RNA sequence: GAGU
């Protein structure tokens, strides 16, 4: 028993690999991220809660008044989705705080016990999202696409050559938190440790620790290696560590208390230090030829008179020491700088900053970053403390700390806001290492670096940026009046807070608009992940680093999905099964192999973590559920891929299509596709546009019903059940007793959205699929979205397609079809398009709506009513008017000429301009809705209060049918409750259907279920009530429009999009082209059978751009049409259904060793000739990506469906009969017709509009604009010798008014001269030189 | 990379030899974006000399 | 000026009690002034935008580049 | 985004 729509359709599956887990939903990374905002999880530092809480308890400055935090409330959304659509507004709830509001006493020492008033505070409007992951800004629909970004932390990078002859290696570290002020430690050629603080200017790494506190000892001492150093009778000896003279060659004569150990000068190998050490050498008999060239610790004085003899970190001389070791002080400090290993870092530093105590440290700070101030110590201390140490301004987050911790290897991950002292040092530390060559440097591009921001997460940003504004302004009001007399409610402002979060929505390029061209573009959209927008990279900010590919990219993100030029490098898909964590580092699931043996059991990695262990490829050979195949597999790790034994192999991949994204992941073939156009494909299918007639993919993946599923644009079952009412509007299911809860009612509600207007102009309209009173289970597809067969992606439609040269016509990538295809209407796409005419009212008169038009045919005016509006339903063109508006004119002295004129035939002239909003241009079609926008004030025009009763109509209608059948299966129900215990139908079904209040039999468990449904009665006369109430107010209720603007009329207008020459076509191979020419039927080459062909590509265009993938395609597109044409042969020859049955399941079970093993038999024989009937216009196949069908299945394929196995055939010119010298290619493409439209794209100008200062002629056809000559174009003409064609593009059809307007008459009278001018762009110039200051002018000849 | 592609087109490559490829493949298209504004700069220049 | 004040001083508290906004009739209630005097004062009200504004969110164009000139007639007109 |  499959499931009720699979028996429908199933379509079969090549595949040899069997993909354990299931499908996730895809766009959960919008759905729970936006959760996560939104979340009422009291410990749970996200979104609200962890903005209030760091926001609050806000006290007052004196210490005595305080508001506290308690929790918060959601409105319930005020104006639904469609009317903000409507109306042009932003959907949003409203946002109340319970704030208590408490004052401590003066008085009483912390007596929390003067006043407490607690109440709930308004905080403004807060955009919700939408059931798909969509967001209502100002009327239109947006994504806040996930955003990539480099994590706060620890860098350490180097720079590779760069600066310098020499390729000095100079490395360094740079720190970013999440909130402060940043820092740069890098290193000088010279060797040398500078900062930057916020990285500004290079100073010394030393001072700053002085800063800290730190005197020059202590540093020396937390970096490079101690050495003591004893004084006894006349003899050096030191306290000596074993491993610190390893790899040195020789001088003095080592003596260990007795024994030589040390050839004077011969290279000590390893062996001679560990005979040392054991020895128990405390103190070696060194001489002091060594000291000469080391260096001090501390500051010596001689305690017997206090003078400064000798300063700390100084080079070492001989007299010095006698004094020194004379002031009784026989226990000195060397350091242990040697190169090599340990390098002159820091004590270089010191020797170069002539800074000194903590005080001209603080100073030298405030200096760089304040040039020109004072050194008042408060500034100083102020600033340094603050600049890092500071709550509010520096906070590191938990991602920040985490991520910290790891470049650090910090015991804790949990972390303090702050950066600790302790922080500071580490850095600087692991840097000394890598100097030497100790450590190893991070690279900039690693996934493990870079997070991925969720809209939870910045939506959380922007709140707490709101936030920060309202704590100064909070806070000064919490200093305002007096403690007794204000309100909390008063003081707490929502203006920035709202202001803020509607910028985040509307104004960030993080939001975007969605293609909605097709589910498939939506999906995709949705999950795209830019590493652009706020804190990350711009396009000038992007070299060669970002934009290559990284190798950790596999199964995270897609590969081959991102926008070629600029865009390239930045914006990539999400693979499909991968998604994020808590911290939003992104994971991918792969197969536990514990010890050889490969388990169910799924563990997602991050990238860092997936370097470290050894992973076995998806297509690697196993055997069942135990082993491996292959004694050495095929593996990848540490970044790197290669064959690798069954012993160390930790971990496999999943499955074959976790490499790629959504777009990618239909293409079929696409082991067989370059790169260079699998990227093109997968952007080309976001933008197929969907016909009426929606075909499923005969040729797919399997994929299919997933995307169609979740992209959420058709209708599924929540329950399932039995389909009760099936209606092109609404769609009621009984269910199934199973699933159904007995206290509510069980039928289940479908509202169809019918030839509804995308964003891109696209219809969506939903259609039902499924039969009256068949039974669906849960998650059924009921009924199909625009671009969606019985489950299935139809984002197109499949033809046959004979590879073969044209008589020019399909020339390069040129495409030839068939006059049938216009003849069955298929890529005819419907297009709404909504246009408004606006009522304002300017000092200069209100305008108004009316059908009075001075001056016009009335054949137009006839399409209008009494108040100025289209009948609905009119077929309009060009020129013709919708919606009469009527403008006060403004004076105009009319030439004596004129009224002279207007005198003799004394034509009713009012100074009224024509507002009327006019047709396109060369776009017609039927209205099919009009809308109107009563304002309050003022009342509503005849057909505003005609069309506001219509609204009535509808509403009514909808609400009365939604109670009255619910009852239907409550009654029934308590039928099928009475009808148990005392068998009583007739008496029942015969007494009143209202009257059932007076029923009741025994008690027990059952009187319980008889007052539950009869209290259900009850309600539904009190919130019906108050459902008609609700309706009833916000359609007369005054729309609140601009202020200014009187009414509005915005009205659809459908497009009946025909398929024409100069469309643009392409399939999901990257393969495109524009068409050239419609051939008659006659004109199509035909076949053997006669059948006529329907699209002809050029060969010519695949074998050198490399997709080869649509060949296999065209060859399994034939054998899928010849199954199916066989069995529509055997079907119009009744014959017995065994006999199908046989042929149908040996089809099914063709594939070499494909995985899905249909014995059918069991199945019953209604579903079996319903299926059969579905795939009597071919069986829709599946090759899945890299594990789909190969070339011998193909082949197998073809001879089944009694095909020439090469699946090349003879082919017949339709115009001479002749047959061509060779057999051709031919088969089934699934193709597409694109977003652009030739219809739109055609641009006529001759003169028009000018753009107000150059007076140039505007931009594009949107004004009537001319196209621009260019820089490049000029040049163009200047390579000829063409000077007048020059000058007519530089004056007279340019910015030369006197010009282009005398020759215009010039060239009406028969001239054809230029008469030349001054281009006035030129004049622009001179006189804006000149308020420069600076002379220009014309010499005089 | 020391390992090629053993396979064709025809045949299909695998998980590892796609993925491979693509490192390429994107290198070039970058590489046209970022080339051609260079080329482009340089002939204005050439052009406004002579 | 001193009215314009008055106004959104008002704003806060009208909007923060009704739920969402204050129509012109409700707003124009509390004032104790005509419904029209408030309507033509929102009108006044908001002040210019710059003309090298970049309208494109891609700085494509800067307002001037969507400009029409009323005063200049075309050369059909002309003739 | 499209294309050169
Ligand atoms: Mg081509």
């Amino acid at each position: 028993v499959y499931s009720y729509t699979e028996k429908k359709r199933i379509r079969k599956d090549f595949g040899k690999r069997p993909q354990v887990l299931d499908v996730p939903y895809l766009l959960s990374i919008q759905l729970d991220s936006f959760q996560k905002f939104i979340e009422q999880d009291p410990e749970g530092q996200y979104g609200l809660e962890a903005a209030f809480r760091s926001v609050f308890p806000i006290q007052s400055y004196s210490g005595n008044s305080e508001l506290q935090y308690v929790s918060y409330r959601l409105g319930e959304p005020v104006f639904d989705v469609q009317e903000c659509q409507i109306r042009g507004v932003t959907y949003s709830a409203p946002l109340r705080v319970k704030l208590r509001l408490v004052i401590y006493e003066r008085e009483a020492p912390e007596g929390t016990v003067k006043d407490i008033k607690e109440q709930e505070v308004y905080m403004g409007e807060i955009p919700l999202m939408t059931d798909n992951g969509t967001f209502v800004i100002n009327g239109t629909e947006r994504v806040i696409v996930s955003q990539l970004h480099r994590s706060p932390g620890v860098f350490f990078d180097s720079d590779k050559g760069k600066t310098h002859s020499s390729g000095k290696v100079l490395y360094n570290a740079r720190i970013i938190p999440y909130r402060g002020s940043w820092l740069d430690f890098e290193f000088d050629p010279k060797d040398n440790l500078f900062v930057r603080i916020d990285r500004r200017r290079k100073l010394p790494a030393t001072i700053i620790l002085r800063a800290l506190n730190y005197t020059t000892e202590q540093i020396l001492d937390l970096f490079f290696e101690k050495v003591i150093f004893e004084i006894r009778d006349n003899k050096l000896q030191m306290e000596l560590v074993p491993e610190r003279l390893r790899g040195e060659t020789a001088s003095f004569d080592i003596e260990a208390n007795g024994k030589v150990y040390v050839e004077k000068g011969r290279r000590i190998t390893a062996r001679h230090i560990r005979q040392l050490e054991k020895d128990d050498v405390k103190l070696i008999e060194v001489p002091v030829e060594y000291i000469a060239g080391k260096v001090v610790a501390k500051d010596y004085i001689d305690e017997s008179t206090g003078e400064l003899i000798c300063a700390a970190n100084m080079e070492l001389s001989l007299d010095l020491l006698a004094k020194l070791s004379q002031s009784g002080h026989k226990r000195i400090e060397t350091l242990f700088t040697n190169d090599l290993d340990h390098g002159p870092y820091i004590s270089e530093t010191l020797r170069v900053d002539p800074t000194n105590d903590r005080l001209s440290a603080l100073v030298e700070i405030y200096r760089m970053m304040r040039p020109g101030e004072p050194p008042t110590r408060e500034a100083a201390e102020s600033l340094f403390e603050n600049l890092f140490f500071s709550e509010d301004r520096y906070d590191l987050s938990a991602v920040g700390r985490m991520k910290f911790n790891r470049s650090l290897l910090r015991e804790e991950i949990e972390g303090s806001g702050i950066l600790s002292k302790d922080d500071i040092i580490d850095v600087m530390k692991k840097l000394i290492d890598i100097r030497n060559g100790k450590g190893e440097v991070d690279d900039i591009d690693h996934l493990g670096n870079r997070r991925i921001r969720s809209v939870g997460e910045m939506a959380e940003n922007q709140f707490r940026v709101g936030l920060v504004r309202v704590e100064r302004a909070v806070k000064e009001r919490l200093s305002l009046g007096d403690l007794d007399t204000l309100m909390p409610q008063d003081m707490i402002n929502a203006k920035p807070i709202s202001a803020a979060v509607k910028e985040f929505f509307g104004s960030s390029q993080l939001s975007q608009f969605m293609d909605q061209n097709n589910p498939l573009s939506e999906i995709t959209h949705k999950r795209r992940i830019s590493a652009l927008g706020p804190g990350g990279l711009t396009r000038e900010r992007a070299g060669f680093e970002v934009r290559d590919v990284h190798p950790t990219h596999y199964g995270r993100v897609c590969p081959i999905e991102t926008p070629e030029g600029p865009n390239i490098g930045l914006i990539n898909s999400l693979s499909v099964y991968a998604q994020t964590n808590e911290y939003g580092f992104l994971e991918t699931p792969y197969r536990k192999v514990t010890d050889g043996v490969v388990t169910d059991e799924i563990h997602y990695l991050s990238a860092i973590e997936e370097g470290n262990y050894v992973i076995a490829q998806a297509n690697s050979n196993l055997d069942e559920e135990g082993h491996f195949v292959e004694d050495l597999v095929t593996c990848r790790s540490k970044g790197e891929s290669s064959l690798f034994s069954r012993d160390q192999v930790d971990y496999m991949d999943v499955s074959t299509q976790q490499v790629v994204s959504v777009g990618a992941s239909l293409i079929p073939f696409l082991e067989h596709d370059d790169a260079n156009r699998a990227l093109m494909g997968a952007n080309m299918q976001r933008q197929a546009v969907p016909t009426l007639r929606a075909d499923k993919p005969l040729v797919g993946t399997g994929m299919e019903r997933a995307v169609a599923v979740d992209s959420g644009v058709t209708a599924v079952a929540k329950r399932g059940g039995v389909v009760q009412y099936v209606d092109a509007s609404r769609i009621v299911i009984k269910v199934n007793e199973d699933e159904m809860y007995p206290g509510e009612a069980g039928i289940d509600i479908y509202n169809l959205t019918k030839y509804t207007r995308s964003n891109q102009n696209t219809c969506i309209n939903q259609m039902p699929c499924v039969s009256l009173g068949e039974p669906v289970e849960r998650g059924d597809v009921l009924a199909d979205g625009p671009s969606t067969d019985l489950g299935e992606l139809a984002l197109g439609q499949n033809m046959r397609v004979a590879f073969m040269p044209w008589n020019g016509y399909n020339f390069e990538d040129s495409i030839l079809v068939s006059e049938r295809v216009v003849q069955e209407d298929r890529f005819t796409t419907i297009h709404i398009q909504e246009l408004a005419c606006v009522s304002r009212d300017t000092k200069l008169g209100p305008e108004e709506i009316t059908a009075d038009i001075p001056n016009v045919g009335e054949a137009a005016l006839s399409k209008l009513d009494e108040s100025g509006i289209v009948y609905i339903g009119a077929e309009v063109t060009g020129g013709d008017i919708l919606v009469g508006k009527v403008t006060p004119k403004g004076e105009t002295q009319l030439t004596p000429e004129e009224k002279l004129l207007r005198a003799i035939f004394g034509e009713k002239a009012s100074d009224v301009k024509d507002s009327s909003l006019r047709v396109p241009n060369g776009v017609s079609g039927t209205v099919i809705d009009v809308q109107v926008f009563t304002r309050d004030g003022v009342e509503k025009d005849k057909r505003a209060l005609e069309i506001e009763e219509m609204q009535l109509k509808q509403a009514k209608k909808d609400l009365s049918e939604e109670l009255q059948i619910l009852e239907a299966g409550l009654f029934s129900r308590i039928r099928a409750v009475l009808v148990a215990g005392g068998v009583e139908a007739e008496k029942l079904d015969k007494l009143p259907r209202d009257r059932w209040l007076e029923l009741g039999l025994t008690d027990e468990e059952k009187q319980n279920q008889l007052e539950q449904l009869a209290e259900q009665y009850d309600e539904l006369k009190h919130e019906f009530e108050k459902k008609l109430e609700a309706k009833r107010r916000k359609i007369t209720q005054g729309d609140d429009l601009a202020p200014g603007v009187l009414k509005i009329v915005k009205v659809y207008l459908a497009v009946k999009r025909r398929i024409q020459p100069g469309d643009k076509m392409a399939g999901r191979h990257g393969n495109k082209g524009v068409i050239s020419k419609i051939n008659p039927i006659e004109d199509m080459p035909y076949d053997e059978n006669g059948t006529p062909v329907d699209i002809v590509l050029n060969p010519l265009g695949v074998p050198s751009r490399m997709n080869i993938g649509q060949i296999l395609e065209t060859h399994l597109g034939m054998a899928a049409k010849g199954i199916g044409d066989k069995i529509n042969a055997m079907l119009k020859q009744q014959q017995e259904v065994a006999k199908l049955r046989e042929f149908i399941q040996r089809a099914y079970d063709l594939g070499a060793d494909v995985r899905q093993k249909v014995d059918l038999s069991t199945f019953s024989d209604e579903e079996v000739m319903r299926l059969a009937e579905n795939l009597r216009k071919g069986m829709p196949i599946a090759t899945p990506v890299f594990d789909g069908a190969k070339e011998a299945e193909i082949k197998e394929l073809l001879k089944l469906g009694d095909l020439p196995t090469s699946g090349q055939i003879r082919l017949y010119d339709g115009r001479t009969g002749e047959q061509f010298e060779r057999p051709v290619t031919v088969g089934y493409m699934y193709m597409l017709k694109l977003n652009h439209l030739v219809d739109d794209k055609m641009h006529a100008r001759s003169t028009g509009s000018y753009s107000l200062v150059t007076q140039q002629p505007l931009g594009g056809k949107a004004q009537f604009g001319g196209q621009r000559f260019g820089e490049m174009e000029v040049w163009a003409l200047e390579a000829y010798g063409a000077a007048y064609t020059l000058q007519e593009m530089l004056t007279v059809k340019s910015d030369d008014v006197n010009g282009r307007t005398k020759m215009y008459k010039n060239i009406v009278d028969g001239n054809h001269q230029m008469e030349p001018g001054m281009p006035e762009s030129f004049n622009v110039l001179l006189k804006e030189i000149r308020s420069l200051g600076i002379n220009i002018e014309l010499e005089d000849e | 990379i020391e390992t090629p592609i053993t396979a064709n087109f025809r045949e299909g490559l695998n998980v590892l030899q796609y993925f491979i490829s693509t490192h390429g493949a994107r290198k070039g298209l970058a590489d046209t974006a970022l080339k051609t504004a260079n080329s482009g700069y340089l002939t204005r220049r050439l052009v406004d000399v002579a | 000026i001193e009215t314009i004040n008055k106004l959104n001083r008002i704003s806060r508290q009208m909007l923060q009690e009704m739920g969402r906004e204050p129509t012109p009739e409700e707003l124009a209630e509390r004032m104790l002034m005509p419904e029209d005097k408030i309507r033509k004062v929102l009108k006044i009200a908001k002040e210019p935008i710059s003309m090298e504004t970049p309208i494109g969110d891609d700085e494509d164009s800067h307002l001037g580049d969507f400009i029409e000139d009323t005063t200049l007639e075309l050369p059909l007109d002309s003739a």
